């Protein structure tokens, strides 16, 4: 009825020309500029930049610092901690210990003046500036030892690397002290500062515009009364082989798998035939099919079955908008075909598929048009043809945006329908329309669109349903009731025998392929000589009806084709065992010779990457003499106070330990590990030092001039051990290093570390890693990890290396031994520090941001 | 070790890349003699060439 | 052919105005190189493994 008529209006012009329009008031685009404040004191703040360079970073330093600074000691104030890991080659410092107050800023060292200058009479503020001009220096009161002395460069890639602002002087509180930056660089926003109602108001406006289209179509009326109709219900077509190939390929979009095979085999199904297409062949052969799709994609996860079921979404809403008189599944179509089109743009098939509908869209809007016109009825549709302009330019900005199964079957049913359509012009079986629309989408979606133009190709297997249902009219159109009772069909048995050879690689259980090809060449000399004499006498067996048996071999032969679970060495110095000191007494055996460049994975290259943990540079000697006066550092797990242990990699080191204890106490210890270094023959996935046994060969868990500890597992014993060592190698480097084993009690993996403080993930290696706080970055201000499960085998790294101590203890794998666990560091504090205070701050808004 | 089969025993190199400090380096060599003034050795002798790095 | 004829000394100069770690030269003394074609020096009897690209 015309009365509430304009409303349809109303929600679409407005709708469109708001969806048109929401690339418009650019995003909020949040800020920091931290600022300094956290009262007076000695708050070593830590804020770690994720893009490793600020703008603009001033600091207001008052020379009332150098007034009191302890000599041998000074640093008034850092960007990064103090000693932390060659922080003064990538971040700025600046400091004295002497009469040598100078800043530094990316080892650049700017303004080098002497204590006596800036402490005491004339200037006592220093304001240093690394703004987009350079890095300069500030010593207003002071004239040279321009006349000025800012004697700061101009080159503007001297921003330093802020992780915090470390440690200062002891006092109450300074003067001004103010130092810090911007904190950010503007390359993300919060979400749309005004849009975010102009996002809701759209699609409300296009709900209620598609209200207003439900409401307009009513001179047909009629009232639609039933769900799942009459077409449906019939479980009789079978289910279950669909589920039962899925379940098959199984053991989230089985729910989209689920509803594509529904969809397909309840509405485009009895479409293109009456109780032909309905028939057990053409429905078991699209089942059967789709089934066969789904072999490649739904093993490796992408998004491509999500497109074919939303292209086939869009096909059946336009065939039931052809069918009645309702637009109203032609602007969801619309809208569906914008919503696969908002995936990755090889989603073309749903664009085909509106494209295909193009005559009859138009045919109907025509058929309507006799009683309202473009306003009410084109509109609202083009306002449903932009909702996923607005979904997919809602959290962007228009700146910041500026193969032998899958195809070859498919051209291989394609090929003959098209030939045997038109040829015949009109076929008695399948209805004349949505075949040719079909075939319209097939062809298109095949080509020009996708072949001519080279958009992302090699997305094999996305014919999911329209292929299934051209399958089915294969199936239907080369049934033997339709055709030429004659050599066709004896020569579609050939093509479709040379398509199941050719495609039919790793795969063998009788002779290799090309057998089925044996079958088609006899098979094309039959259609010859049945083209020549012309002699139903073998047609049931030699035409073979049923073209989908081919493609239930096909599935066949192509069907039948951990972070919890880990240990971890909390207390890694406690827990000894005693023997009752080296043994009787060490011959062959040095309390020296230990590592110095087997360090603690063997990284003696002269200049590392990034990625370190400092036992890399350690010093080479603690000089304090342990247990068997070892002034030598340790592994992880280092109590040089109390722990006595042995090496000889300085001949034939021969000495031995004595006995020791053997621990339901093996109960909960399931290996006990011994911590050696050094070369030894062990049982992998050397020299010669083993446990022995009075009342063994390690499994070998690491590179052995690393610190290899050994695995030999505590179910070896029942309910004395001693390493015997014997190191025959005269060379003065192939030896081993020994320890006595302590407590290999550990606790589990995702417990110790757990899911609440922060744990760095790897490059990949992130699997089943979800316990974790991952590492997340609060808009410029990433959080400190303390975890970092990383890859077993060989720029957030250098940022948490820029500040943070690091070393690995012992890890664990679950009782599998000799798979290496890969790695899981503790990364520890340089220094004392704060979370970071983070002033948050708005308005950075403009037009043309990037 | 130099390029291009350069003995090192008879050319120099120079460069101004440290791990120590940057520190805006520059330099500018002595007069070095162009070779004659004949036609025949303008031509077949196009250029004159540095071997440079970064 | 930059160089006019009456020019008769020349002297490398170079410049490392910018501070970072990646931005380094290096020189040696210029050099007029004695030239010969490639058909020259390469004969057609020398076997030479060409890339296929040439």
């Amino acid at each position: 009825v015309r009365i509430a008529r304009w409303v349809a209006t109303i929600a679409g012009l407005l709708g469109f020309v708001l969806s048109v329009s929401i690339p418009l008031l650019p995003v909020t685009q949040t800020t920091a500029t931290l600022n300094w404040p956290q009262q007076g004191r000695l708050d070593n703040v830590t804020a770690p930049l994720i893009s490793q360079a600020p703008l603009e970073l001033t600091a207001t330093v008052p020379c009332s610092v150098v007034r009191d600074l302890p000599p041998e000691g000074g640093l008034v104030f850092g960007t990064a901690p103090a000693e932390g890991r060659d922080a003064a080659l990538n971040a700025m410092l600046v400091n004295v210990t002497e009469t040598r107050v100078d800043v530094i800023v990316r080892n650049v060292v700017v303004a080098s003046v002497n204590r006596d200058r800036v402490a005491g009479p004339d200037c006592q503020r220093i304001e240093i500036t690394s703004n987009l001009d350079g890095t300069y220096a500030d010593f207003v009161g002071l004239t040279q030892i321009g006349k000025l002395q800012r004697t700061g460069y101009p080159d503007p890639n001297l921003r330093p690397a802020i992780v915090g602002v470390f440690t200062d002087l002891t006092g109450p509180a300074p003067q001004g002290l103010s130092v810090s930056a911007e904190i950010d660089t503007r390359f993300t926003t919060h979400p749309t500062a005004l849009k975010l109602a102009a996002m809701l108001l759209a699609i409300v406006s296009t709900v209620i515009a598609l209200l207003a289209l439900w409401r307009l179509d009513r001179l047909d009326g009629r009232r639609m009364h039933r769900l799942i109709p009459t077409r449906w219900r019939t479980v009789t077509a079978v289910d279950g082989v669909v589920v039962g190939g899925m379940a098959i390929w199984y053991v989230p979009d089985l729910i989209c798998a689920l509803i594509c095979w529904l969809l397909l085999s309840r509405e485009v199904l009895p479409r293109l035939g009456p109780a032909v297409a309905g028939s057990r062949a053409a429905m078991w052969a699209a089942g059967l099919v789709l089934l066969g799709a789904w072999m490649p994609f739904n093993n490796g996860l992408r998004p491509e079955g999500q497109i074919a079921t939303g292209a086939l979404i869009t096909y059946v809403l336009i065939e039931r908008a052809v069918t009645s008189g309702r637009l109203t599944p032609a602007a969801l179509a619309i809208t569906t075909a914008a919503f696969t089109l908002g995936i990755q743009p090889t989603g073309l098939i749903a664009v085909a598929a509106l494209l295909a509908g193009g005559r009859p869209i138009l045919r109907i809007v025509m058929r309507r048009r006799r009683l309202v016109g473009t306003w009410p009825l084109i509109a609202p549709l083009l306002a449903a043809g932009t909702v996923i302009l607005a979904v997919v330019f809602a959290d962007q900005t228009i700146a910041t945006v500026l193969r032998r199964v899958a195809f070859v079957f498919t051209a291989m049913c394609l090929f003959p329908s098209l030939f045997m359509m038109l040829r015949r012009k009109h076929i008695a079986g399948v209805a004349r329309g949505p075949a040719w629309r079909l075939m319209g989408i097939i062809f298109a979606t095949m080509f020009f669109l996708m072949f001519t133009p080279t958009k992302w190709i090699h997305h094999f297997g996305l014919f999911a349903a329209v292929g299934g249902a051209m399958a089915a009219l294969a199936t239907v159109l080369v049934s033997p009731t339709v055709l030429r009772s004659a050599r066709n069909r004896m020569a579609f048995l050939s093509l479709v025998l040379f398509v199941l050879a050719f495609c039919f690689p790793k795969v063998g259980g009788v002779q290799i392929s090309a057998i089925f090809f044996a079958l088609s060449a006899i098979a094309a000399l039959w259609a010859f000589w049945l083209h020549l004499t012309r002699r139903s006498r073998v047609v049931d067996r030699l035409t073979a009806a049923p073209i989908p048996v081919a493609a239930g071999f096909m599935v066949v032969v192509m069907m039948a084709s951990l972070a919890d679970d880990v240990l971890v060495e909390p207390d890694s110095n406690a827990g000894f065992l005693t023997p009752l000191l080296g043994g009787e007494d060490p011959q062959g055996f040095s309390p020296d010779g230990v590592p110095d460049r087997i360090i603690a994975e063997a990284i003696r290259l002269n200049n590392p990457q990034p990625g370190t943990d400092y036992d890399w540079n350690r010093p080479i000697k603690l000089d304090e003499p342990g247990i068997n006066g070892s002034t030598v550092p340790l592994p992880y797990g280092l109590d040089p106070k109390r722990v006595p242990v042995a090496g000889t990699y300085s001949q034939e080191s021969r000495l031995s330990s004595a006995w020791y204890e053997l621990p339901t106490e093996r109960a909960a210890h399931p290996l006990v590990v011994i911590t050696a270094a050094g070369t030894i023959t062990g049982e992998s996935v050397g020299q010669t030092v083993d446990l022995e046994y009075a009342t063994v060969t390690p499994y070998d868990v690491g590179p052995t001039p690393s610190w290899r500890n050994l695995r030999y597992p505590r179910s070896e014993i029942p309910d004395a051990v001693r390493v015997v060592a014997e190191d025959l190698s005269l060379s003065q480097g192939d030896w081993i290093a020994v320890t006595p084993p302590r407590v290999p009690e550990l606790q589990s993996v995702q417990e110790y570390v757990g899911s609440d403080q922060p744990v760095l993930m790897d490059w990949a290696v992130g699997l089943a890693f979800p316990c974790q706080q991952p590492m997340l970055h609060a808009n410029g201000v990433t959080e400190v990890p303390k975890f970092r499960i990383s890859p077993d085998y060989y720029g957030l790294l250098g940022i948490t290396d820029l500040l943070l101590r690091a070393s690995v203890m012992s890890t664990y794998l679950s009782q599998d031994w000799g798979q290496d666990w890969g790695s899981l560091r503790k990364f520890d504090t340089v220094v004392e520090a704060t979370p970071a205070e983070l002033d948050f701050g708005s308005q950075t808004h403009s037009g043309l941001y990037s | 070790p130099l390029p291009y089969g350069l003995d090192p025993k008879r050319v120099p190199v120079a460069g101004t890349y440290s791990t120590e400090a940057q520190q805006e380096s520059r330099l500018s060599s002595a007069w070095y003699e162009l070779p004659a003034r004949d036609e025949t050795e303008r031509a077949a002798h196009p250029l004159v060439v540095i071997t440079a790095a970064g | 052919s930059e160089i006019p004829d009456d020019a008769v000394a020349v002297r490398v100069v170079a410049e490392d105005l910018s501070l970072s770690q990646g931005d380094w030269i290096a020189v040696t003394p210029p050099r007029v190189p004695e030239l010969q074609s490639v058909q020259e020096y390469v004969g057609s009897d020398q076997p030479v493994l060409m890339d296929w690209a040439v």
